[PDB]
RNA sequence: ACCCAUAGUAGGCCUAAAAGCAGCCACCAAUUAAGAAAGCGUUCAAGCUCAACACCCACUACCUAAAAAAUCCCAAACAUAU
């Protein structure tokens, strides 16, 4: 959260974290929720919604990020680590922010 | 097919 | 950079790195902490 | 559930009335007149006095021979009295005040013309002696910091120790002597004068057994 | 951010130490003094009330006033004006468990204890801990005669302490 | 390497093993939310608002709670206990109250739980309320 | 092993991960009691910097070392292989494990010097301008002291300083 | 110039009333109720020194709360010189 | 001895097998018997 | 290493001020968890850490430190065959 709080959530408009907690492949996605739901990260931009959608459909976990530019980032966490998703999420924040300005 | 003292 | 026989980290932001065959202390927060192994 | 452990209690420990190190004088009370020989064998070989703990639990061990002049005592006193907690710590001297007179000849003069005049006094120290002893309501990690700082400034190889590390040090040396796989040892060869080796050795080497060379101590020698 | 300081009831003033802090952060000192004194108008003057000034980004301030400090409650319930200079060695006051229970009822309403939904036993255990730092000894039962005896001895001790301080101050004058 | 004598169980673990048993026996609603990293004030406030309806908030280490669940009848609650977890346990099901308090925080996920010895999901919980 | 693929279609990026084929350790190791891959196959003290068939199993596709927690090596063997891999790269024995170059980068032509048993990185070593007397000669290290215990088939021990 | 309000000094009043409990100008002093109007746990409170680790039960939170503080005290002692 | 996992949210409605027996038992009984049962039921539930 | 930090209360006394952190005394207690505070900092406060909880197999080593002279470096070389 410290590393992600330095960069901020300024270009981000929504972050939706979808997982089925009774499945066995959601730990990375739940760890991603823990980091982005932190008060430090969330306080960098109060206009960015962070949503946790819990399901019991048997579907694979997903992280759907909507930026203010209108672009989307979909990270499927069934075979991704929390570090990888946070690294990719940081990279796209570092890019989309430059495009807007 | 490797004996106890086999070494690659 | 001050030459030192014994390298010591002077703050939490100092990091030890071995470059060009010798150890260095680098610090971005306080550049005065920079040290070179003698 | 991180497992917590009991902590030692020092409530049963007592602190003296003057925990700090007393002042050491440059020269003895009455100045000496009789000039003494150099007698270098007072810093040579193992120590046979002040090798064990008496009141405290922590000390600075001498790993070599040397002479402590008054300048060394002031460094020890000030450094220790400043870094110690008088309420929970106490320190004592394990070495006497400078008593051995050291003569010097006036600068610029030629060899001869008798012996020089007494210049200053020193305290001889042998290897294996405790120089300063500390104790009180404290662990080893608390005092070891500034004790090693003092040990580094001594004119001989020194090191801060405790009742445990000193004991382990000695038992580790005995273990090395027992499991030594070398069938040849300095003692066996010297005592039996094998190879006629006593023609290049000293009479003291029969007792030092190759662990001592002049004032230097070699702990890795078995 | 939050500004934390104890402000006495009805005695807020523009002078230090709160005033300078308020000015540096952009809050008007006069406005707070007026608002605080008005909202602490029904409380006896001089009662130390822990306040909490929530400063919003546009420098509009909201104040959150709580119940008086436990040091006040214990000192008033013991009849003492100052705590012990060496607690554990000198007993500066005596209160009963009934006194501590009556204090807990008021102090339990403070937002620190109220938001934790703790039983009143927890608040009583805390007040006893604070009493042990004031020099006040909590007793199961205290009679009017036992309190008069202690007050008589405590007066003697305090009078001797004044003489000892005067000697040191007089000696310092001679120095 | 010769194995090391197993470390003897600590007395706190035993106390926690007994408090867990009690929470699971003496309560009916046992929700399992993710203990997201709300500020200390917000966590205290949300825990006071949940106490108005006598919904308690427990927190047990995953190294004591898991063994317990493994050996107990709640063996299907195990997958929910990865990472930070908190229990929202009440003695009488207060589902609608919990749910409306839990909906003030959009990013705090209700993972499921066990109402009246019936393992539910989040929608099972949102249906019990209706 | 696991691959991570980024597919950007229009305005939406999709990050996924797939599990590819994973190699399995050969069956029936000659020393099942062994505590790491090296001693399980009686390879301790019996490999060198040029044993790329061995070394290549413990490195990443771009030449980097793999963690000791993943490979299962002990600290001692892990350090030996690490030094052996550095020497293998410097000797030119791993031509298909070169560093990743970003698009648009073509290294300039550099002088080719054949070398082997290279302990240090070339750029970090200074010339020996003053050799010193025979009794205090400055020596040129060859090989690695980590391999000092390797099986020696000659009566002369490995010379690590020339 | 700023101090607390004057305290009471009458033993009779100080032993029959909780003097400072009432902080409002218009309110009255809080009378101490009889001994049977207070809960039982009030008179079982520890009015003496804190229980030592030996007294505490190794299966209670108080025992491990006491050991945790002693470990923190030891860490602070050891860190001071570090 | 181990409670069954929660059914998927999209899976068709599933009813426990233990009640399936109760459902059939009610049909076999007669209305007069069901009526007598009901009078005691209503009072017992109050 | 990572992670994270609410609260009786600015404990009492001294002090122009002493708010964990100039000194003296105590060092109890709320919260599942957090020293009446181990290191910085503030005129006093704020502010940043450490010891806590949670997360969770960081599953560390706890033995050590350089260099300069004057005509021109100074055998050549070599890690592999019992
Ligand atoms: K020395
Ligand atoms: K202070
Ligand atoms: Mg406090
Ligand atoms: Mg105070
Ligand atoms: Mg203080
Ligand atoms: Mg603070
Ligand atoms: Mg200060
Ligand atoms: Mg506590
Ligand atoms: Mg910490
Ligand atoms: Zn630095």
């Amino acid at each position: 959260a410290a590393a992600l709080a330095r960069l901020g959530l300024r270009p981000v408009k929504q972050v939706r974290v979808q997982f089925c907690p009774f499945e066995k492949n959601v730990e990375s996605t739940r760890t991603f929720l823990q980091t982005v739901s932190s008060e430090k990260v969330r306080s960098t931009n109060l206009n960015c919604s962070v949503i946790a959608d819990v399901r019991h459909d048997g579907s694979e976990p997903c992280v759907d990020v909507l930026f203010g530019d209108g672009h989307r980032l979909i990270m499927r966490g069934a075979h991704l680590t929390a570090l990888e998703m946070l690294t990719a999420f940081a990279s796209h924040i570092r890019a989309r922010d430059a495009a807007g300005s | 097919s490797y004996l106890p003292g086999y070494v690659p | 950079f001050k030459n030192k026989t014994v390298l010591k980290k002077r703050c939490k932001d100092c990091y030890l790195v071995k470059r060009r065959g010798r150890w260095y202390v680098y610090c971005k927060t306080h550049p005065r902490h920079k040290q070179r192994q003698m | 559930v991180k497992t917590l452990l009991p902590v030692p209690s020092f409530e049963d420990v007592s602190i003296p009335e003057k925990p700090k190190l007393r002042f050491i004088e440059r020269a003895p009370l009455v100045p000496k007149v009789r000039r003494e020989p150099k007698n270098l064998s007072d810093i040579r070989g193992p120590s046979t006095e002040a090798t064990e703990f008496t009141e405290g639990n922590f000390a600075i061990l001498a790993l070599g021979g040397g002479y402590l002049h008054w300048g060394h005592f002031e460094m020890m006193r000030l450094t220790i009295n400043r870094s110690m907690d008088p309420k929970n710590m106490f320190a004592i001297w394990r070495v006497p005040a400078p008593f051995k007179p050291i003569t010097r000849k006036s600068v610029g003069h030629r060899m001869g013309g008798g012996k020089g005049a007494i210049d200053h006094y020193v305290t001889p120290v042998k290897a294996g002696r405790l120089v300063v002893e500390m104790g009180g309501r404290c662990e080893f990690e608390e005092v070891q910091g500034f004790l090693d700082q003092v040990a580094h400034k001594l004119p001989f190889a020194a090191k801060a120790v405790s009742r445990g590390t000193l004991e382990k040090m000695r038992k580790d040396q005995e273990e090395r002597e027992r499991n030594n796989q070398n069938p040849w040892t300095f003692e066996r060869i010297a005592t039996a004068n094998m190879l006629g080796i006593r023609k290049v050795l000293s009479p003291y080497d029969l007792t030092h057994k190759g662990k001592y060379w002049g004032k230097f101590y070699m702990p890795k020698r078995v | 951010g939050v500004i934390r300081a104890i402000v006495r009831a009805g005695l807020a003033m523009p002078g230090p130490p709160l005033g300078p802090v308020l000015g540096q952060r952009g809050v008007s000192i006069n406005q707070f003094c007026k608002e605080f004194n008005e909202r602490t108008k029904d409380i006896k003057e001089g009662i130390p009330l822990p306040t909490k000034i929530l400063v919003k980004p546009d420098r509009t301030f909201e104040i959150k006033i709580g119940q008086p400090t436990v040091s006040y409650f214990l000192k008033a319930a013991a009849g003492i004006e100052k705590g012990a200079r060496q607690t554990g060695k000198e007993v500066a006051g005596l209160v009963t468990l009934k006194h501590v229970y009556e204090i807990a009822r008021i102090k339990a309403q403070d937002e620190a204890f109220a938001l934790q939904d703790v039983p009143l036993s927890s608040v009583v255990r805390s007040i006893i801990g604070s009493a042990r730092s004031l020099g006040i000894r909590v007793v199961k039962d205290l009679s009017s005669e036992e309190l008069a005896a202690f007050q008589k001895e405590r007066a003697i001790f305090l009078a001797a302490q004044k003489e000892a301080d005067l000697a040191a101050q007089e000696e310092a004058a001679k120095k | 390497s010769p194995p090391s004598p197993p470390q003897e169980e600590i007395g706190l673990i035993r106390l926690l093993r007994r408090e867990i048993a009690a929470v699971f026996q003496d309560n009916r609603m046992i929700a399992v939310c993710q203990n997201v990293a709300l500020s200390a004030e917000d966590k205290l406030l949300m825990r006071h608002q949940l106490r108005k309806h006598k919904i308690l908030m427990k927190v047990f280490p995953n190294q004591v709670l898991k063994p317990f669940l493994e050996d107990s009848k709640y063996q299907n609650l195990l997958p929910l206990f990865v990472g930070h977890n908190m229990l929202l346990v009440s003695e009488e099901p207060k589902v609608k109250e919990m749910v409306r308090i839990l909906r003030t925080v959009p990013f705090l996920p209700l993972l499921g739980g066990c109402i009246d010895d019936t393992i539910l999901s989040r929608q099972g919980f949102i249906n019990y309320s209706k | 092993f696991r691959e991570v693929v980024e597919t950007q279609e229009g305005k939406t990026t999709i990050i996924e991960g797939r599990i590819t084929a994973t190699p399995k350790e050969s069956p029936n190791p000659p020393n099942p009691s062994g505590q790491c891959p090296i001693c399980r196959w009686n390879l301790k003290h019996k490999y060198n910097y040029d044993d790329v068939l061995l070394l290549s199993q413990f490195i990443r596709p771009h030449g980097g070392m793999l963690p000791r927690k993943i490979t299962g090596l002990c600290q001692e063997e892990h350090r030996k292989i690490e030094e052996c891999v550095k020497m293998a790269h410097r000797a030119g024995l791993l031509p298909n494990h070169r560093p990743r170059l970003p698009e648009g980068v073509v290294p300039k032509s550099k002088p080719q010097l054949n070398r082997y048993l290279t302990r240090w990185a070339p750029g970090s070593v200074k010339p020996i301008y003053k050799k010193g007397p025979r009794w205090n000669r400055v020596r040129m290290p060859v090989g690695s002291p980590l391999l000092r215990d390797n099986v020696c088939y000659s009566r002369t021990p490995w010379k690590l300083y020339h | 110039a700023l101090k607390d309000p004057d305290v009471c000094t009458d033993p009779v009043q100080l032993t029959t009333y909780a003097m400072g409990v009432n902080i409002y100008k218009e309110g009255q002093d809080v009378p101490l109720k009889p001994d049977a109007e207070y809960p039982e746990w009030l008179f079982e409170m520890n009015l003496g020194p804190p229980k030592t680790l030996e007294e505490l039960d190794p299966e209670s939170r108080e025992y491990w709360r006491r050991l945790r503080k002693q470990n923190i005290w030891r860490h602070n002692r050891l860190s001071k010189n570090k | 001895e181990a409670l069954a996992g929660a059914p998927l949210d999209n899976a068709p409605k599933e009813y426990p097998p233990k009640i399936q027996q109760l459902v059939q038992d009610i049909a076999s009984l007669t209305l007069l018997e069901i009526s007598d049962l009901n009078e005691l039921l209503k009072k017992t539930l109050k």
